[PDB]
Order: structure tokens, then C-alpha cells, then sequence
């Protein structure tokens, strides 16, 4: 059942839908800004209506 | 996943903000408000504060 | 009417914070910074 | 009560009010005043405060 | 004369609170919102 799903193919003919690869290293959410704003009651809830 | 070749990582990195603050005043606000939850005048609450 | 204790305005300060997810490259506004090399048909010293 | 057909219910529902307050300052007022009644620096007094 | 410690005026804020017992209906000002239907004697598409 795995040969029938084209597991036999040359892996060099499989292209990403963008044609590119990617190495992402992004500074992310830590949560110190949101917890700080909650204690000061400035912006307690950050989730918007949308 | 034989042709993926793409990696994604996330950095939970932080800075230091502001000058002329008072850390003892905020630390009082932090550990006083969360007093029905985490015990105030604790080592962990003081660190996170 | 609900009178509530607030933080006095003189004991706090709004500070603007600029949040970025990554450091921009040297030729950030350049779509193709490699066209200075690909178009050096005489050479570079 | 064979023809009543009418019901009455009451919702003890609450909201969140105000912005820019200080909850630790009121919580200090609450648990300091009711100190001859309920022990201050208690889990219940901190929660209700 | 009785001098008493009060709360300084700058460390509290009066906030107006609007208390309602129920959410008003869509046609709140209409006594009979069902008269637009009861008077459609030709039909509605």
C-alpha cells in the first residue's frame, strides 16, 4: 500500500509549492510584555473583537 | 517528509527596557495582586516579579 | 458612580517599545544586491 | 398552582470595570479595614479583595 | 473640628457605571414589530 502511493519516486522530482527552501529563526512571543501590562491594568485583555 | 528541506525555529529572547524605573514598586504590585494564587514573599514570586 | 483607587499619574511613565522579529540585512532595500557582481563584466580589483 | 405557567429567575452576573486602576492598593484597603473580623493576609480575603 | 486622614484626590478616579437588567430587543421602540408582516397582503420575496 506504500508503493501505490508513489513512495518509489525519485525524490528530486518533488518540488515545494514555492520552489524555495527556508531557514526561519524568528524572535518570538515570550509573554513578559502582556503579563506586565496586566499588572499595571493598562491593556489587560489583548485579544480583539476580530 | 523526504523532500522537506525547510526548518523553523523560534527564539524566546528578551531585552532590558526603560531607565529610571522602580523595580521594588512593581514587584510589590506583582506579588500583592497574585496573593490568593501564589504565596507572596516567596523566592519564585520575587524572581518572576 | 464607582470611585476606585488608581495609580497616580506621576508615579508611572509610558515607554515606547519597538518589537522586531529579526535584524534586517545590510542591503535591505535592494531586491538584487548580487547584480553589482553579475554585471561586472570587466572585473573587480 | 395548576395554571401558573410563569417563571422568574435572577442572574447574579458581573462585569469588569475601569482601566488603569491599582488592584493592590484597594486590596490593601480591603484586607486592612476588615482586620478585626477576618484575618488579613489570608487566601480568602485576598481572593474576595 | 476633627482632622481626619482622607484619600488624596489624585489617587482615585470616579468612573461612571451603567447598570442594566436586560438587553433590549432589536425593535425596542416598536410596540408592534409584527405589523410589517401582518400587513403584507401581497406577499414577501
Amino acid at each position: 500500500s506504500m508503493l501505490r502511493n508513489w513512495s518509489w519516486v525519485n525524490v528530486h522530482n518533488v518540488h515545494s509549492v514555492t520552489g524555495t527552501s527556508e531557514n526561519v529563526v524568528l524572535a518570538g512571543y515570550v509573554g513578559l510584555s502582556r503579563t506586565h501590562d496586566y499588572i499595571m491594568d493598562t491593556r489587560s485583555t489583548p485579544a480583539t473583537s476580530q | 517528509g523526504r523532500a522537506a528541506r525547510s526548518t523553523v525555529r523560534m527564539e524566546s529572547r528578551i531585552q532590558s527596557f526603560g531607565e529610571g524605573k522602580d523595580v521594588d514598586n512593581f514587584m510589590a504590585k506583582f506579588h500583592n495582586q497574585l496573593s490568593g494564587v501564589y504565596e507572596r514573599r516567596s523566592e519564585g514570586v520575587a524572581n518572576f516579579g | 458612580i464607582k470611585t476606585a483607587p488608581v495609580v497616580p499619574p506621576t508615579e508611572q511613565r509610558d515607554m515606547v517599545q519597538e518589537e522586531r522579529v529579526g535584524t534586517p540585512v545590510k542591503n535591505a532595500g535592494n531586491a538584487n544586491p548580487a547584480a553589482d557582481s553579475d554585471n561586472a563584466t570587466e572585473g573587480v580589483v
